[PDB]
């Protein structure tokens, strides 16, 4: 029973960590998209200046 | 023609000179948004392909 409950608690904590990693990935994706917008604007401005 | 004398020819001559001066003026003073078009032999490139 002790082995069982240790494994169960570990699995719960691991699921929590996975959710946290998902949140980190979402934040990084938001930042990357924010940079992508400026990159596209620079692309258009360079096309205008060419 | 030969019916006009030198006194009659000077008028045609100075009219031609004034016309040539106007030609030079309009050739040297025409510009589009700050860049001239009749002063240099350089070519212009228009980015039309993205």
């Amino acid at each position: 029973a002790n082995r069982f409950t240790s494994n169960i608690k570990g699995l719960t904590q691991a699921a929590r960590n996975a959710n946290d990693g998902i949140s980190v990935a979402q934040t990084t994706e938001g930042a990357l998209s924010e940079i992508n917008n400026n990159l596209q604007r620079i692309r258009e401005l360079t096309v205008q200046a060419s | 023609t030969g019916t006009n004398s030198d006194s009659d020819l000077d008028s045609i001559q100075d009219e031609i000179k004034s016309r040539l001066d106007e030609i030079d003026r309009v050739s040297g003073q025409t510009q589009f948004n700050g860049v001239n078009v009749l002063a240099k032999d350089g070519s212009m490139k228009i980015q039309v392909g993205a």
